[PDB]
């Protein structure tokens, strides 16, 4: 299946507030209306080329998890909310081959009707993640809308990442592509508008 | 213009005078030339 | 300078001038007072957890460890006899203990002194190009001092070796012809000449000011004043100009604003948020 | 062999000074790093000090910091500690030990000399 | 600093027998431990090095084992000379610590 | 201009970056000094 | 013939060896880590190949 | 005075391995290169290997060249050659040699261990 990023994965660039102005970057983005491969989850590990826009769609919370790494099975990343605290480690954990939640490491942190947005890139060592969430009332893909993604972590992990898995309500994975973005920053210092150049 | 920053304060609170002299001088030759180009521009459009 | 008259007779290199009007100088307000802008974060740095550190990572498998919530004071490490070199990159060894950070990242290890060189940026070789890669536009400094009789004795400080390609900046690749496990120790030992002596380094990594900053130097902080003019300083953000109450809605991971000319247009007080 | 012989141990009247002396013989003495370490009389052994062979570093245990000095000459193959400000606490038996790389060796262990204070 | 327990404090065999002596670090020292006997006149006589390796002239009865902080001193069949005090000892992180230590007897 | 070759790409497959951006800071120098110099001559001519 | 030669000119009578009409592998001395110093100036050591 | 003394020598059976050690007293041992020299009965002398006093360099002679390895341990004032896959040709007595300058100097010769090979 597949479907259309209409205008989503615009994200704050850098940490710097600006207002009332039409700001020219280059990064790695989701270009405009491009496919987007779409996984459903009733009655898979994928490419993580230079970096992946991801998007979930809602109703009870079933996406919990993301592997990022080459072999992702004792040999990475794991992200893991379970359902009051979110758990971020990185050590090289045991999984199964076809991993799932029930109803030598780095770093270690710890804490359809919601849509909520990613972005995962690392760029010389530092793993990049921006989020945004939102209601949303909708059960078929991604509702054609504009808001804008930021950063809320940075993990320097310095480990190597090419594949990624999900773990567990579709989901959907574009790719990121460097290009150039005219972005429109409101009264507010939020993004309202975004032109693909 | 090649220089470690664009805030020219941003340079002397990080560099002791003998090396930001180097970087300072390399803004000031780009934005001289800035001047010098927007200067020539507006006498020919004066002239028009 | 002596009044206004005399002002014109200089500008025209006259002691006499026509009647007219004559653009002479720029009026400038000077500011009055100084004010020093810095966080409680008034606890002390642990550098001392990392560079006296008894034991130090090996040069393929380097330890990152990070430095935040601290004041930081350089001149310890910077007046230091006991360093044998201190290269800075993108700041001035001196001017440390003005600015403040985003973060720090100490990586330490230790590698042969024959390749304390190759710890720069722009730099290739064995250890440069299959262990411990710096980005070109690195902005930190670097630091070695001989530990000729800390390490050596020593074969346990490991290099990797003829199989790979790839060292792509700050990544830490652990994996571990007929056959060869890619990595071959030191000989580091007491009797070996200077360019064979073992040599601890430690880089310090700076991520300059986007956000606000938490790793500041030992600075006083003072009080603020505002509708007047002012010297500022808030976090090594320095100028000058009128400090007045915003109506401006940062948001939480935004330190300060710019203008369209790359300006400081508002700025978010660390002590009062 | 490899041997190391301490000296100058005795009796000290508290808030008081005493120097030892410490002779190597067996091994590079030039280029291995020392160690002081003192048991109490029938109590748990605590370590005291450590110096590399060039001494460009010196380190000490906690209870002895800024009244004991380690100091050494590769010349003579001595290595020595002054004591000052002796208090009845740091009455013990006082070793030299050294390693042939990183740890205290059992063949590189003096026999001791007793400070009483 | 770092802290280092051992158990048990005493413990009484006879010859030929298994013992077992466990040593607790407060955080890893990760395979860097030294154990050692002291019988009472005699100076701390080293065991093993890293916690596994054997020493010159030391019995193939003494051995080790345990990485991180749990850590274990191995006696295989007890001899009568083997009757004296037993210190694991880390050097992961100066200053050298020592456990309190465990005298074995009769 | 000071380049060591006024072959762009020569330059690139001779040295690294960290040396490269130095001198093709010149060549960007001079040849960008030079379309304004022919610019500044159009203008004025243009107005002629 | 050159490096690795048991026996270098002194300074003053500094001597010299032509090389062509071969194939001039530069890694294999570039990595070689005997090398106190490698400095390029005209070049860098990595587009020699 | 100056004294180098060789030991190890016996008897090889063709492809086995065996480890030659020579001695070092009076002298910078240290601070010299180190040379091994073999002269096979009534034959030639044939220069073999050394080692300088840091062990950055070995050379060896082409005859055993990826078969014999020299090693030295100041610490030791010793002198080690180790051979492998030793063949008949390989029997001669084994001399260490050293300069105290650069030319091996006749105060510095070994009475040298006999290496037989068979
Ligand atoms: C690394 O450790 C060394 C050794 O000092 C030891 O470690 C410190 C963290 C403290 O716990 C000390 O109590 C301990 O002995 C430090 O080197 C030197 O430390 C001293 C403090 O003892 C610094 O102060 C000096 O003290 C002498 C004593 O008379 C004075 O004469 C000096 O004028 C000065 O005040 C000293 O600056 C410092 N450096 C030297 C001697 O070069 C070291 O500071 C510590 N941390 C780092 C980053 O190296
Ligand atoms: C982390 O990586 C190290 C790499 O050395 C692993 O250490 C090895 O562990 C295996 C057994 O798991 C031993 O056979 C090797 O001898 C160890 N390496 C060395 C150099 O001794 C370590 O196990 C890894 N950590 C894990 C898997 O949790
Ligand atoms: C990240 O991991 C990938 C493997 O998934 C690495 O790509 C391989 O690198 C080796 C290096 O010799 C090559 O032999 C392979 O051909 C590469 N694979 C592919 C598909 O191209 C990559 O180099 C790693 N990156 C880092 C920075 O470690
Ligand atoms: C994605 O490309 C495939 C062909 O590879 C095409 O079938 C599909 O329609 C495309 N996706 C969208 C949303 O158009
Ligand atoms: C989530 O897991 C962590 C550890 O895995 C635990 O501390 C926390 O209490 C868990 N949250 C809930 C709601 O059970
Ligand atoms: C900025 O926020 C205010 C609410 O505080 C809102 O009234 C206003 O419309 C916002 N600006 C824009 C451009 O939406
Ligand atoms: C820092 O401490 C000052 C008092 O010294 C206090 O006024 C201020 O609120 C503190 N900053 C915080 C709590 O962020």
């Amino acid at each position: 299946a597949y479907t259309n990023s209409f205008t989503r994965g615009v994200y704050y660039p850098d940490k710097v507030f600006r207002s009332s102005v039409l700001h020219s970057t280059q990064d790695l983005f989701l270009p405009f209306f491009s496919n987007v491969t779409w996984f459903h989850a009733i009655h898979p590990v994928l490419p993580f080329n230079d970096g992946v826009y991801f998007a979930s769609t809602e109703k009870s919370n079933i996406i919990r998890g993301w592997i990022f790494g080459t072999t992702l099975d004792s040999k990475s990343l794991l992200i893991v909310n379970n359902a009051t605290n979110v758990v971020i480690k990185v050590c090289e954990f045991q999984f199964c081959n076809d991993p799932f939640l029930g109803v030598n490491c780095t770093f270690e942190y710890v804490s359809f009707k919601n849509l909520r947005e990613f972005v995962f890139k690392n760029i010389d060592g530092y793993f990049k993640i921006y989020s945004k969430h939102t209601p949303i009332n909708l059960v078929r893909d991604l509702p054609q809308g504009f808001s804008a993604l930021e950063p809320l972590v940075d993990l320097p992990i310095g480990i190597n990442i090419t594949r990624f898995q999900t773990l567990l309500a579709a989901y959907y994975v574009g790719y990121l592509q460097p290009r150039t973005f005219l972005l429109k920053y409101n009264e507010n210092g939020t993004i309202t508008d975004a032109v693909d150049c | 213009f090649g220089a470690i920053s664009s805030v020219l304060n941003d340079i002397l609170s990080r560099l002791d005078p003998p090396e930001a002299e180097v970087q300072i001088d390399r803004l000031i030759t780009g934005r001289l030339q800035s001047l010098q180009t927007y200067v020539t521009q507006q006498l020919i459009r004066a002239a028009e | 300078a002596l009044d206004p008259l005399s002002e014109t007779k200089c500008t025209l290199k006259s002691f006499t001038v026509e009647k007219g009007i004559y653009q002479t100088s720029n009026f400038r307000v000077q500011p009055t007072e100084s004010i020093v802008r810095f966080p409680n974060i008034t606890n002390l740095c642990p550098f001392g957890e990392v560079f006296n550190a008894t034991r130090f990572a090996s040069v393929y498998a380097w330890n990152r460890k990070r430095i935040s919530n601290c004041v930081a004071d350089y001149s310890v490490l910077y007046n230091s006899a006991s360093f044998s070199t201190f290269k800075c990159y993108g700041v001035s060894p001196t001017k440390l203990n003005d600015l403040c950070f985003t973060n720090v990242y100490a990586d330490s290890f230790v590698i042969r002194g024959d390749e304390v060189r190759q710890i720069a940026p722009g730099q290739t070789g064995k250890i440069a190009d299959y262990n411990y890669k710096l980005p070109d536009d690195f902005t930190g400094c670097v630091i070695a001092w001989n530990s000729n009789n800390l390490d050596s004795k020593n074969y346990n400080y490991l290099y990797r070796l003829f199989r790979k390609s790839n060292l792509k900046p700050f990544e830490r690749d652990i994996s571990t012809f007929n056959c060869y496990f890619p990595l071959q120790s030191y000989g580091f030992q007491p009797t070996n000449g200077v360019g064979y002596q073992p040599y601890r380094v430690v880089v310090l990594s700076f991520e300059l000011l986007h956000a606000p900053a938490t790793v500041c130097g030992p600075k006083k902080s003072t009080n603020l004043v505002k509708n007047k003019c002012v010297n500022f300083n808030f976090n090594g953000l320095t100028g000058t100009g009128v400090l007045t109450e915003s109506n401006k809605k940062f948001l939480p991971f935004q330190q300060f604003g710019r203008d369209i000319a790359d300006t400081t247009d508002a700025v978010r007080d660390p002590q009062t948020l | 062999q490899v041997q190391l012989v301490e000296s100058g141990g005795g009796v000290v009247q508290p808030g008081r000074s005493l120097r030892l002396s410490c002779a190597a013989s067996g091994f590079t003495f030039s280029s291995y790093a020392m160690h002081w370490v003192r048991q109490a009389p029938g109590k748990g052994l605590e370590w005291v000090a450590v110096i590399p062979f060039d001494g460009r570093n010196k380190y000490y245990a906690d209870s002895v910091t800024g009244r004991f000095t380690i100091s050494r000459d590769n010349s003579k193959n001595t290595l020595y500690l002054q004591m000052n400000s002796l208090r009845a606490e740091d009455t013990a038996v006082y070793y030299c030990a050294s390693s042939s790389g990183y740890l205290f060796h059992s063949d590189y262990w003096g026999q001791g000399t007793l400070v009483t204070v | 600093d770092i802290q280092m327990t051992q158990s048990p404090s005493t413990l009484s065999a006879s010859v030929g027998d298994r013992v077992t002596i466990t040593c607790r670090a407060s955080q890893s020292i990760s395979n860097w431990l030294a154990w050692f006997q002291q019988k009472p006149g005699k100076a701390p006589k080293l065991l093993i090095y890293e916690a596994s390796s054997l020493e010159s002239g030391v019995p193939s009865r003494f051995s080790g084992s345990g990485s991180g902080t749990e850590f274990t001193l191995t006696i295989s069949s007890l001899q009568p000379d083997d009757f004296a005090t037993y210190y694991c000892q880390q050097y992961n992180s100066y200053p050298w610590t020592f456990g309190q230590g465990t005298k074995v007897e009769i």
